[PDB]
């Protein structure tokens, strides 16, 4: 479900 | 207790992107992954915007008499040597989007975040954001003209 940019944004918070 | 200057969360900044600016950011991210780099950087975004002649970044380089090939080679030789899992944005790219949105929403009079504003902020703080190779390539670009006449200089852009 989560897009590429979604996954990358989550990694950015983490 | 001690605080630092306010930081905006990345997803709120990404949501300000013009639709074509955003598509090129998604391309930058795929590029990063394909290369197995650890962070998505301004260089990955530049690398992809250079492939669209009507990107704000192309339009600026055309006006400055700069060649696409020289910017491509400077980027190819400064990419991370680390190979890695999803990457994060580099902290410099997050902070850059936040300055470029602050400029967009004030001095540039832009409703949306475009690569031209991202490029203008990086050029305006080139010590912070630009490698030595890009600094030297972009040294002659007039930041004040680009700021003051942003919308007209980039009138042909696909990011409008």
């Amino acid at each position: 479900q989560g897009s590429l940019l979604d996954e990358i944004m989550a990694q950015t918070r983490c | 207790h001690h605080t630092d200057p306010i930081r905006i969360e990345l997803p709120t900044l990404i949501a300000k992107l013009n639709a074509q600016s955003k598509l090129a950011l998604e391309q930058a991210a795929s590029l990063c992954i394909e290369r197995q780099h650890p962070e998505v950087t301004l260089e990955h975004y530049l690398d992809v915007l250079l492939d669209n002649p009507l990107s704000d970044v192309r339009l600026v380089l055309k006006q400055a008499g700069l060649e696409v090939d020289q910017v491509k080679q400077a980027i190819a030789s400064t990419y991370s040597r680390e190979q890695v899992t999803y990457p994060a944005f580099s902290p410099l790219l997050v902070e850059l989007l936040q300055e470029a949105w602050l400029l967009s929403s004030t001095e540039l009079e832009q409703a949306e975040l475009r690569s031209g504003a991202i490029f203008l902020a990086a050029l305006t703080r080139a010590d912070r954001y630009l490698s030595f190779k890009l600094i030297s390539l972009f040294e002659g670009i007039n930041r004040e003209n680009l700021k003051k006449h942003f919308a007209m200089i980039l009138s042909d852009s696909a990011e409008t």
